[PDB]
């Protein structure tokens, strides 16, 4: 392999195998993500539009300069999901 | 399997680094304090005539300088000097063998490690 | 500025460079104090 | 008045605010009870 | 609070790169001479030691450029851009006259920060020594 | 088993510190060493994933410049024995 | 997690490698004191020079003890009991 | 590489090994370049408008004309705010 | 006697390779590394 020459060769099939026991040296990788939901503007530049009508799938009142209520995650395949309010409707009152 | 050699051994006049470049000795080196060179290199002219002016063969001499360089190389120890220095002999008594030997041996080992790295930074 | 040598010379000396004003790498970016010097290359600095 | 009025001015947005204020940014911690400064041996009200 | 200022205040680039360099060599583009290393007795606080000195000379042809470097290679880019602007503080303005008060109340707004204060006041006839950085274990960058 | 996992304690952070084996500094800064460490942490984490060869289609044409790169490394200070020579010339590297 | 933010929200601060409050903490931290967490923030009186354009992110919970400290702690054995999430408590509490 | 051949070797590993020093052969470049701004012509006459209309011709948009601040790119490709806040001590008062 | 030996006699003796190399260094001086081969032993266990 590349410019060296070394061993290549696997034992997993060789020990541990047909066995209650599962393979060693299974550690537990974990990675942090972030997701914020609330948009804070700075300048006037983002509450203005020409036309609201590229989509036929709409009313003409399309409310889309309103804020968003949320961020829709994603599950498996896709699904736009949001259900916050009724897993933490409470959890500040007794804290502040 | 398993044998007693730490670090690495090499050496500086057979290792053939210097393949491009004739090696001279000079044992009585001093200071040279630059001196003065001349060089003669034979140009081929050329030969014309017509409305141009002609041409003739002319000589120009230049002469230069050189740059001595500076080496500096010093250690700080005090209890191997104080080790070395303490005995100066007594009245004339026998070679004490046993302290030559390793004194020998000690302070080759580390004279040869010191040189090499001398050496290496020296090139 | 000014030439004292023939054209050869002249771009051999503007080939290389002298240390440059700054205080070496630091962040305080001051004038070159009297103790430090590097080896730096500033081509076609007199070009503009 | 024992010195210029403190927080009399109105024309500050974001850095005209975040960055000369202290006494009266240090005050705000949260959003919940506020706190201010006052002498002591003071009633409401006080005396003349 | 009022007019807008139409001027701007920009920023300097400098660019400080460095890359792998390829010795050309030839027949007798390099050469050097070796002679006989001398023998100094130093003396140490604790003990003896021994110091080496030796003059070097080199010699090249020096007829044009034989020995050709490499240009700028592909490397990992070490400069990074850091503003150290708000220099001026340390000049203490200028021209001397009936204005010692006024500067004071506009340095002391200008500087009436509340962020961290290194250093700030500069009295007069004060050295303002640099803090001890850390050690030899950092990265590097560049400033403008 | 157990003489298998040497691993957990013959892991440190080598791929982040082979830079540092040639690159140290040798300069006196610190506020831009600490506003620019935090950067190429990020970007060497980054550019160290295993995503590359996770969504790479060509082995030797994607990442065998990666692994033949960080495939460098330096011998062993202790001189072992005679290891087994081949009779062609071919010598022994290592194992993997 | 379930986390109140400020009305005033850094979407650079937020985008430029994702800080986690104040400034580039964690253990990265080779100073005079161990009191450097709060020190680089309190100190006042002059606004610094390389930024100068972002004191706090989050200044309802980074100003002295506020929340991280005075929310669960870990250190009031009470407060501490409750069922939280274990790596969280981490980047408040400077330990040894 | 075809009618001549070079002299090239590779000796790394008995050199700058396990050695706490700076690396030779390392050669800093001092380039000076600007910045300048104020893009603005003179009369503001050569515009038109593109075909796609999914707005930025508001009068009240000051993108097309030039900020309070100098807008500069960094390393990491961002765009940042500078404030004349602090700038505004370079009057030039040495007259 | 694997039990209790404390080993006896090894060779165990490495210095820190570093250049000799004057003029603009600082002033250090050479330490010795004193390396240890004691590693914890972790085993389970079972009956049958």
């Amino acid at each position: 392999v590349g410019d060296k020459l070394v061993f290549l060769e696997a034992l997993e099939r060789r020990v541990y195998q047909a066995t209650r026991v599962a393979y060693p040296l299974i550690g537990n990788i974990d990675i942090t993500f972030i997701m914020p939901m609330g948009v804070f503007q700075a300048n006037s530049m983002d509450r203005y539009t020409r036309h609201a009508g590229d989509f036929s799938t709409v009313s003409e009142q399309d409310p889309r300069q309103f804020p968003p209520q949320g961020i829709f995650f994603y599950n498996k395949d896709g699904i736009l999901t949001q259900l916050t309010l009724r897993d933490a409707m409470g959890t500040i009152c007794h804290s502040s | 399997g398993t044998y007693c050699n730490t670090l690495n051994f090499v050496r500086f006049l057979e290792l053939g680094l210097s393949v491009a470049c004739i090696c001279t000795k000079f044992p009585e080196l001093a200071y040279v304090r630059d001196g003065v060179i001349q060089f003669e290199v034979q140009q081929p002219m050329i030969a014309r005539d017509g409305p141009h002016p002609v041409d003739q063969p002319v000589h120009n001499y230049m002469v230069k300088r050189i740059h001595k360089r500076s080496l500096s190389a010093a250690f700080a120890i005090a209890s191997e000097a104080l080790s070395l220095l303490s005995n100066t002999y007594v009245d004339g008594t026998e070679i004490d063998s046993s302290l030559r030997i390793r004194a020998i041996q000690q302070m080759a080992r580390n004279l040869r490690t010191v040189l090499d790295s001398f050496e290496r930074g020296t090139a | 500025v000014n030439t004292n040598c023939n054209t050869l010379d002249r771009l051999l000396m503007e080939a290389k460079a002298v240390a440059s004003q700054s205080s070496t790498d630091t962040e305080y970016q001051f004038k070159r104090p009297p103790g430090s010097t590097e080896m730096t290359q500033d081509p076609c600095g007199l070009f503009q | 008045m024992p010195h210029h009025p403190h927080w009399v001015n109105e024309h500050l947005t974001i850095l005209q605010f975040i960055a000369p204020s202290n006494p009266r940014l240090r005050f705000e911690l949260n959003p919940a009870f506020d706190f201010f400064v006052a002498p002591g041996d003071v009633d409401l009200p006080g005396p003349q | 609070t009022g007019f807008h200022p139409g001027i701007a205040f920009t920023v300097v680039r400098q660019d400080r790169f460095a890359t792998e360099q390829l010795l050309y060599a030839e027949r007798a583009s390099e050469s050097y001479f070796v002679g006989q290393i001398q023998v100094h007795h130093h003396d140490a606080i604790g003990g003896v030691n021994f110091t080496l000195t030796q003059p070097r000379a080199h010699v090249d042809l020096g007829v044009g450029y034989t020995a050709v470097c490499a240009t700028a290679a592909l490397r990992c880019p070490l400069t990074d851009m850091g503003n150290t602007a708000q220099n001026l503080f340390f000049s203490r303005g200028g021209v001397p006259m009936l204005h010692d008060n006024v500067t004071e109340s506009l340095r002391r707004i200008t500087a009436s920060g509340g962020r961290l204060n290194p250093t700030e006041p500069l009295p007069i006839f004060g050295g303002l020594r640099p803090a001890t950085s850390a050690g030899i274990a950092r990265g590097q960058a560049s400033v403008c | 088993d157990q003489l298998l996992g040497v691993l957990l304690e013959k892991a440190p952070p080598l791929s982040l510190l082979s830079p540092i084996n040639k690159f140290q500094p040798e300069g006196h800064l610190n506020r831009v060493a600490r506003a620019a460490l935090l950067s190429d942490l990020k970007r060497r984490v980054c550019a160290d994933m295993f995503f590359m060869t996770r969504h790479a289609r060509e082995p030797r044409l994607i990442s065998a410049y990666l692994s033949d790169m960080v495939s460098c490394t330096q011998p062993s200070v202790m001189v072992s024995r005679i290891t087994h020579t081949n009779t062609r010339g071919r010598q022994v590297d290592g194992v993997l | 997690e379930f986390v109140a933010m400020p009305v005033s929200t850094d979407l650079q601060y937020f985008r430029t490698a994702c800080n986690p409050r104040g400034r580039a903490s964690g253990m990265l931290y080779m100073g005079d004191r161990d009191a450097d967490i709060e020190a680089i923030m309190f100190d006042h009186t002059q606004s610094d020079v390389a930024y100068t354009d972002r004191a706090t992110l989050n200044p309802w919970a980074s100003q002295k003890h506020s929340y991280g400290d005075r929310l669960y702690n870990g250190t009031y054995n009470l407060t501490g009991a409750s069922p939280i999430y274990s790596p969280c408590f981490k980047f408040f509490t400077p330990a040894e």
